[PDB]
RNA sequence: UCAUCUAGACAGCCGGACGGUGGCCAUGGAAGUCGGAAUCCGCUAAGGAGUGUGUAACAACUCACCGGCCGAAUGAACUAG
């Protein structure tokens, strides 16, 4: 859906042997709570040996974006499953908050490589700070001195079912 | 004698250029193009009209002639 | 007037270059073995200068074969044919008269210099007791002044 | 005997091309890919076989 | 991957006027005029400063870019066509039958007329485009020259002329008998 | 590796402009190496000459500008092929050993630097 | 995933593409190019004890390397929609 940022912090119930487990946190990207805490049980079942009902989840949190109108350029390292094989990707987009860069890069996925939510894997996210570190040329591209560029071919749409004059595409 | 093509200029979309909200919530009020994202979508501010400042795509508001 | 370089074995085609020349093969080859004095051994280049009358034969000094000559050799038939592989000792002041014998013909880039190529030039030789030929050349300066 | 020169300009449109293994097809000497669709673009390619 | 914007040039000498409406193009020259419909192509021109005029596409695919390139190479082959001129030369090829080609009018339409070619009794006739002229030159033994300012024009009626002499149910490497083009160039080149 | 190759050509280039005081740029057309390795071993002694890519030595003389002013007038001479020799003797003995060796069917001397003033020679 | 890149990359033209050295065995010969091994120096801006054509062996031509013009990304192998 349209996505959101949660901290998601948890650990492992604590015995008389080992009281205090250490407190894994992990940024999940997700609808809602319920989501992101079954996909931040999935990535510890993925990484250490706890589940569910060994653990407990001790924070969850919504993280929004510090500067939501900053326009900003993010690399994106994925893993996905094709239908042969698993491969790890770089993608990065230019776009103005995280949630929706993430957004934009799961449409960009089903689109390009019919990888659905349950084959990607998203390993990290972060803003490339500096130009020049941009790597792709589709976002080099919009990076360049007074950036202008015409919207030809304007097509309007109607309301009503007939039209009483030849419409003009000039914008 | 000269040269002489047919220019055709429309309306180039940059910083600075005015355009007009056509459907949201705004719907009908002045903008001004603060930065351009991709080939579609447009980071705006309206501060007079009273438009938040955000990101919408390009096919929500028409450009004016006004820059 | 006509100058013929060959690269001949000592001690002997011949014909065939003699032919343009008016020269009889028989008293080339027997100029030549005279010649190969330097060595006969061993391949050598000859030169041989044509009056119109007569061939005069020199040898010229080439690397490979004033290295060779250097390496002591016991004397081969090769009617054996075999591999005679060679191998010799370090002999650096041989390599170092060797480098003065070119005396940088043929432009060599510096004394120095040439002593190195004249070792390049043992890629046959082991020119070493203990080590490949030309590799400590690099590290030691020693005879720099000996090849000038 | 045509001529050399005159042989070499006729032996420029008749003779150094290049075949295609899967439809036979007449290519340019330099081609990577056969220009025709049945074969789907192979680069399965060969000269065109001289005399002499 | 949707190239926001490329854009090529043309360079217009001083002796030619190029005319842009929509997208028809008209180039007039020392030796003449030629024109040309482009609208089929999706681009858009803009002269800059009467010897300069730069063609774009804004937001265009892999395959319109190529064609951005096609068009500045047909608009400029145009202008140094009117400039210049275009001239072929073809030779004619035989072993023992002498190729003998002349020029006669069905109805005022200039032919080109090619007999004994391989002996044959058959007369082929190859029709001859308007704008095109042919010289069968002196002093190089069985040349034919056409000369002309579209150089489609000149170069398909050499085609045409080349394709007409084939050989059939032969071994072509063996029988090279035709009329095949050997030089292609200007009529004023070197200027 | 490359930059560091490069790195190299720049420091000597800057320790040989301020060595020799006069230098000659010489255009080579036609010049074999073997016709080019006899030249320099005639003028081992009294002559470095040096060869490399304009866009490298453009920019090495942009580089060490600040020191060594007087060189940037050299610049506008290095378009096209050319190298550079930094010679002890003044002009006219190296330039006439130039001109003539290994002429064949022809090194030239385009231009003539020495101490800051510009001889076309 | 490897490489090259405004200190000038990949295409296209133009120029050089050298000495020790005809490196060592082996052959009637094989000198970079029938093979077996090694495969190193000098001069370098740069040039393999050779990429092919190439001759009985040469000679000759071309390469991969460096240079002028060009000024900005490109080459190889692989993966999957
Ligand atoms: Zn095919």
């Amino acid at each position: 859906a349209h996505f959101k940022e949660y901290q998601v912090i948890g650990r492992r119930l604590p015995t008389e042997s080992v009281p205090e487990p250490k407190l894994f946190r992990m940024r999940i990207f997700a609808s809602n709570e319920v989501i992101a805490k079954s996909r931040y049980w999935y990535f510890l079942q993925k990484l250490h040996k706890v589940k569910k009902a060994s653990g407990e989840i001790v924070s969850i949190n919504q993280i929004n974006e510090a500067h939501p109108t900053k326009v900003k350029n993010f690399g994106v390292w994925v893993r996905y499953d094709s239908r042969s094989g698993t491969h790890n990707m770089y993608k990065e987009i230019r776009d103005v908050s995280r949630v929706a860069a993430v957004e934009t890069l799961y449409q960009d996925m089903a689109a390009r490589h019919r990888a659905r939510f349950r084959s990607i894997h998203i390993l990290k996210v972060a803003e490339i700070e500096k130009t020049a570190d941009v790597k792709r040329q589709y976002v080099k591209q919009f990076l360049t001195k007074d950036l202008k560029f015409p919207l030809p071919h304007r097509v309007q749409k109607s309301t009503k079912t007939f039209s009483y004059k030849r419409p003009s595409t000039f914008y | 004698t000269d040269s002489i093509v047919k220019a055709s200029n429309w309306r180039l979309v940059e910083v600075g250029r005015v355009v007009l909200i056509k459907k949201g919530q705004s719907a009908g009020k002045l903008a001004a193009i603060v930065e351009i994202i991709d080939q579609k979508k447009v980071l705006i501010d309206g501060p007079k009209a009273g438009v938040p400042r955000q990101a919408i795509n390009l096919g929500q508001v028409v450009l004016t002639p006004l820059t | 007037v006509k100058y013929l370089y060959l690269r001949a074995v000592g001690g002997e085609l011949a014909p065939k270059i003699g032919p343009l020349g008016l020269s009889p093969k028989k008293v080339g080859e027997d100029i030549a073995k005279a010649t190969k004095e330097f060595k006969g051994i061993k391949v050598t280049v000859q030169l041989k200068i044509q009056n119109r009358q007569a061939a005069a034969s020199v040898v010229p000094s080439a690397s490979s074969l004033v290295i060779t000559a250097l390496k002591e050799p016991p004397r081969d038939r090769k009617k054996d044919k075999n591999v005679k592989h060679s191998g010799n000792i370090q002999l650096d002041e041989i390599i170092e008269i060797a480098r003065q014998m070119r005396d940088k013909s043929f432009g060599r880039t510096l004394a120095s210099v040439t002593k190195e190529i004249l070792g390049t030039a043992q890629s046959v030789g082991c020119r070493v007791d203990f080590k490949n030929p030309h590799d400590i050349i690099e590290g030691i300066n020693a005879g720099e002044i000996e090849i000038p | 005997i045509i001529e050399p020169s005159l042989k070499a300009l006729a032996s420029k449109y008749n003779c150094d091309k290049s075949v295609c293994r899967k439809c036979y097809a007449r290519l340019p000497p330099r081609a990577t890919n056969c220009r025709k669709r049945k074969c789907g673009h192979t680069n399965q390619l060969r000269p065109k076989k001289k005399l002499k | 991957m949707k190239y926001i914007q490329t854009e090529q040039q043309i360079e217009v000498p001083e002796g030619v006027t190029v005319s842009i409406k929509s997208r028809i193009v008209k180039v007039v020259g020392p030796r003449g005029t030629l024109t040309k419909n482009l609208k089929h192509i999706d681009v858009t021109f803009t002269k800059v400063n009467n010897q300069l005029i730069k063609v774009a596409v804004h937001n265009g695919g892999r395959k319109h870019v190529a064609a951005l390139r096609t068009v500045k190479s047909l608009v400029d082959n145009m202008i140094t066509g009117v400039t210049k001129g275009y001239k072929y030369k073809m030779r004619y090829v035989y072993a023992h039958f002498p190729i003998n080609v002349n020029i006669v009018e069905k109805d005022g339409a200039k032919f080109i007329e090619v007999r004994n070619f391989l002996g044959d009794k058959k007369i082929r006739n190859v029709p001859v485009r308007d704008g095109v002229t042919i010289e069968f030159s002196t002093n190089v033994k069985d040349e034919i020259v056409l000369s002309g300012n579209s150089v489609e024009d000149v170069s398909q009626n050499a085609a045409d002329l080349q394709q007409i002499c084939r050989v059939r149910n032969k071994d072509i490497r063996k029988f090279l008998d035709g009329i095949y083009v050997s030089h292609k160039g200007f009529i004023t080149e070197d200027l | 590796g490359i930059r560091e190759k490069k790195a190299e050509y720049f420091a000597k280039l800057r320790e040989y402009l301020e060595e020799y005081k006069s230098l000659f740029v010489v255009g080579v057309d036609n010049v074999s190496s073997q016709q080019m390795h006899e030249v320099r071993k005639e003028l081992r002694g009294r002559a470095v000459v040096l060869m490399g890519k304009n866009t490298m030595v453009r920019r090495a003389i942009r580089g060490f500008l600040s020191d060594l002013p007087d060189f940037e007038k050299l610049l506008p001479f290095v378009k096209g092929n050319v190298g550079f020799v930094f010679t002890n003797e003044p002009l006219t003995e190296i330039k006439n050993v130039i001109v003539s060796n290994r002429v064949a069917a022809g090194l030239t001397v385009v231009q003539v630097y020495d101490n800051g003033q510009v001889f076309p020679s």
